[PDB]
């Protein structure tokens, strides 16, 4: 359940809750 | 269908004229995207290939390398880079290898492209002959104008060849580009091109 961070456009393992680049959070 | 898209960061010394490269790409601008936590820029860059679309988000700092490096989280996940200089500027060459550094040390072994800027201005101080860093370390190597799009789409044209496994891969046409600000004489562009030929036969 990978996600593309609507923020900064890197791909995030479905593990991760925030971006592991920009500290974004998950939708 | 799932984009094919890869995130690239631009790194090199404050004034080599990164804005100014990543800016040429009309629809990388309009449609760039602000990340507010790193202070960056991320453009997203579509080139049409023979296997079609492959889009380079590439990130672009607001000047903080001016102080330092950058953060971890600006190179966290690349999956590419170019790394920038000036011609006109020999410390912005000599800082080369450690923004390579920087680099590999977040990054390891990705696809990376050495770029000369500045190639427009007829006072150029760092030649083929003395552009080596590339050499050494697996890398390719081009000049570019950014002001005037000179070989604009050579870096990327190369990492994407190197990113999707084909030696073959065209871009079917150019992206729609700023107007060159500055002309380009053809003339100096067959020159340098050719003393960069010069140049890879020398030894060491
Ligand atoms: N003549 C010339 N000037 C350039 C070129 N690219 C950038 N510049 C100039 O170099 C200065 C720094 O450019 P900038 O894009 O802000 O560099 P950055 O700090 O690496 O992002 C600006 O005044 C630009 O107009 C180029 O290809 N040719
Ligand atoms: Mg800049
Ligand atoms: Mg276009
Ligand atoms: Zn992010």
């Amino acid at each position: 359940g990978s996600w593309d961070c609507e923020v900064c456009l890197v791909q995030n393992k479905a593990d991760s809750t925030k971006c592991i680049a920009c500290e974004s959070a998950k939708p | 269908e799932p984009q094919v898209q890869f995130k690239l960061v631009l790194v090199g010394d404050g004034g080599t004229g990164k804005t100014t490269f990543v800016k040429r790409h009309l629809t990388g601008e309009s449609e760039k995207k602000y990340v507010a936590t790193l202070g960056v820029e991320v453009h997203p860059l579509v080139f049409h290939t023979n296997r079609g679309p492959i889009k380079f988000n590439v990130w672009d700092t607001a000047g903080q390398e001016k102080f330092g490096g950058l953060r971890d989280g600006y190179y966290i996940q690349a999956q590419c880079a170019i790394i920038m200089f000036d011609v006109t500027s020999r410390v912005t060459y000599k800082n080369v290898p450690n923004w390579h550094r920087d680099l590999v040390r977040v990054c390891e072994n990705i696809p990376i492209v050495l770029c000369g800027n500045k190639v427009d201005i007829k006072d150029r101080k760092v030649k083929a002959k003395s552009i080596v860093f590339h050499r050494k370390k697996n890398l390719q190597y081009y000049d570019i104008s950014a002001k005037s799009n000179y070989n604009f789409e050579k870096p990327f044209l190369w990492l994407a060849r190197k990113l999707i496994g084909d030696p073959n891969l065209e871009f079917v046409a150019m992206p729609a580009l700023a107007p060159p600000e500055v002309v380009m004489d053809p003339a100096l562009a067959a020159q340098y091109e050719h003393d960069l030929e010069v140049a890879q036969t020398t030894a060491l």
